[PDB]
């Protein structure tokens, strides 16, 4: 599908609400495997299942391996730009 | 195979 923008605000005594699969080191995209009901991700109403994260705030995802994705997803605070796509 | 992570 298109890449799409959305915006995610998130407290900071919470995480995304998302579970990830994938990585490089698989062959594969970070993938949005869970959108948690009631968690920032689900609120933003921008993120949906078989979304790849293609960037967050400007750090592009395409090329990281799970743990550095993972690393780099919870560093982010507040207002958190994602750029995603539905394949 | 895939690893996941609830984040």
């Amino acid at each position: 599908g298109p890449i799409r923008k959305v915006l995610l605000l998130k407290e900071d005594h919470e995480g995304l609400g998302i579970s990830i699969t994938g990585g490089k080191e698989h062959g594969v995209p970070i993938l949005i495997s869970e959108i948690h009901p009631g968690q920032p991700a689900d609120r933003c109403g921008g993120l949906h299942v078989g979304d790849a994260i293609l960037a967050v705030n400007g750090v592009n995802l395409r090329d990281t391996k799970h743990k550095e994705a993972v690393t780099i997803l919870s560093q982010q605070r507040g207002e958190i730009e994602f750029e995603v796509v539905y394949v | 195979r895939l690893p996941t992570s609830i984040i």
